[PDB]
């Protein structure tokens, strides 16, 4: 991370707008979707073998707006990521062994979420902005 | 490896856009650009800049192959020979680029399909995509 | 996509390795297991240490399965589609491990080939691995 | 980079018998024939276009062995690797912008490299200490 104080402001005047829960519902279902092998790291969720099923599971929807949350958090520290994810980091990375590459598409999953859910206000510019960010927390998640 | 329900996914979904691709694709280029600026490199020769004619230009040669490759889903290797050779022997392309590019895409499909980009459109487009760059980054 | 260069290459080295596949593979789990501690996690209710009979009877049943598609180079989804269920469906392995397995295999190669294991040959088999991952990965 | 005793051990007592030369002409020389879209980086050696003209080609020989020569300097420092390799990060990734992830491919050509000249002395557990050793080089050279 750099982030100038333009890509900053790019980021915090869009999340004033966001609706967390929606958007991590939202970025976490995709996930399980789209990249199937995530599914088995939520086995105590119930059935995850459908789309359908994905999409109407509750547990799914408050997990998605507990990682969004603290999404939300790291963007109010934006000087130090490595700081406020590291208990995450050892929790993902030494409790349940959740290779790197995952972080990123998590990341990616939440930068459709915020297109999808934010047609108007999600340009070039902004996406640009986002993309350092989720990779910023990706890394910072990847630290242990 | 695409399912047969993919596939119906990628038909339907692509026949839907229609006319539309073109601009699409431009617009993935210009996200690709400004969000990774180091893919730039490979179009030095073309203006770049935003709402240019050369990204116009080079976003309906994309969407044309991309169709071509819509109409081809069960041999891809065989219709896409010749953007291969493009990609794969003459100009060495990084495959990272091709996730960007990919990425790029569905982010410019989840803004302007709306409700008709479902996790199971998206999870289907996402293969087709990595299917196509598997195939021009080849030999 | 493997070319016609790369597929005599892949089945003049495996015809070769012949009755040794098993051990070579065996080897290259052994060596995945010890490089990558994690993927074990995956076979924990086998004996994992290195010169177990499960990682022989687990070596063969995977070199058997190569074997298999190395004689259906040209429709690896149809003759891997059951494979693909256990690896995809049944237990979703991160295809990050498949990586491992591979980098483990050519390893292996490497060291008891010899001269057979050229630059050449090398590529051609990367690419066969790298093909059979995505379609076990597949769903 | 943890580094145990043990693993550093197994990572000095095969470098003293390897040939620099052989071993980085060998990696540099299976890193192009295999993930042939990193020749793009060095066209400036010639005539990249088959396997026989890369083997046989001297720059790819000299320029094998030089980064060999700065990976058996950072065996040196294994205490920090960053401080090695600052100044050759800032190179690869600001200068010539190479993707991190051709880093790690590398490092893997490395290995392969050692256990086809090294047949008997490169065991499981030599190739688990390389594996570390070379993934902290990637790591260290991706750091800008
Ligand atoms: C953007 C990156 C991510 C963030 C910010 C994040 C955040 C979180 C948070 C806040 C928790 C709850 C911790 C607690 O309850 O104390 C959690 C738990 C968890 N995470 Fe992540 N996470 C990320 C990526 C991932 C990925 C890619 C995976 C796996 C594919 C994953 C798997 C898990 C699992 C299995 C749990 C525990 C859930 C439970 O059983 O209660 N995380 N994460
Ligand atoms: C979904 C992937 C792609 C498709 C379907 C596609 C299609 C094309 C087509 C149809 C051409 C024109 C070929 C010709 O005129 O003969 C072309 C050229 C080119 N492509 Fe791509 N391409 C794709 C992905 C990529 C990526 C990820 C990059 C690079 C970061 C890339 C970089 C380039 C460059 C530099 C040219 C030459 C353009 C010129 O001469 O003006 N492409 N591609
Ligand atoms: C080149 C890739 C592979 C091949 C050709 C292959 C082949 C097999 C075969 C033939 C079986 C037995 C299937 C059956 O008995 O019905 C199996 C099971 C299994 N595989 Fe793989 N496999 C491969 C890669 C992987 C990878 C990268 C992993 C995991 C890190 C993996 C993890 C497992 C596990 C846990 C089982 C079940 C074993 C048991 O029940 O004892 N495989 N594979
Ligand atoms: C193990 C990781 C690597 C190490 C230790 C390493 C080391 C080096 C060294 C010592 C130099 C010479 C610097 C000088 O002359 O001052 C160099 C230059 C260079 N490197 Fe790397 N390198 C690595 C990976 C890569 C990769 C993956 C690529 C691209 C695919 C690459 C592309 C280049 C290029 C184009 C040059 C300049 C050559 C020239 O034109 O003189 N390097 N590197």
């Amino acid at each position: 991370v750099h982030l100038t104080a333009a890509e900053k402001s790019a980021i915090l005047d869009l999340w004033g707008k966001v609706n967390v829960g929606e958007i991590g519902a939202e970025a976490l279902g995709r996930l399980l979707v789209v990249y199937p092998w995530t599914q088995r790291f939520f086995e105590k969720f119930g059935d995850l073998s459908s789309a359908s099923a994905i999409m109407s599971n509750a547990h799914v929807k408050s997990h998605g707006a507990k990682v969004l949350a603290s999404f939300s958090e790291g963007l109010k520290h934006l000087q130090d990521l490595k700081g406020t994810f590291a208990k995450l980091s050892e929790l993902h990375c030494d409790k349940l062994h959740v290779d790197p590459e995952n972080f990123r598409l998590l990341g990616n999953m939440l930068t459709i979420a915020i297109a999808h859910h934010h047609p108007s206000e999600f340009t070039p510019c902004t996406q640009a902005a986002f993309q350092k960010v989720t990779a910023g927390v990706a890394n910072a998640l990847a630290h242990k | 490896v695409l399912s047969a329900a993919d596939k119906n996914n990628v038909k339907t979904t692509w026949d839907k856009i229609g006319g539309h691709a073109a601009e699409y694709v431009a617009e993935g280029l210009t996200r690709m650009f400004t969000s990774f600026p180091t893919t730039k490199t490979y179009f030095h020769h073309i203006d770049v800049s935003p709402g240019s004619g050369d990204i116009k230009a080079h976003g309906k040669k994309v969407a044309d192959a991309l169709t071509t490759a819509v109409g081809h889903l069960d041999d891809l290797p065989t219709a896409l020979s010749t953007l291969s050779d493009v990609h794969a022997h003459k100009l060495r392309v990084d495959p990272v680029n091709f996730k960007f590019l990919n990425h790029c895409l569905l982010v410019t499909l989840a803004a302007h399909l709306g409700a008709d980009f479902t996790p199971s459109i998206h999870a289907s487009l996402d293969k087709f995509f990595a299917s196509v760059s598997t195939v021009l980054t080849s030999k």
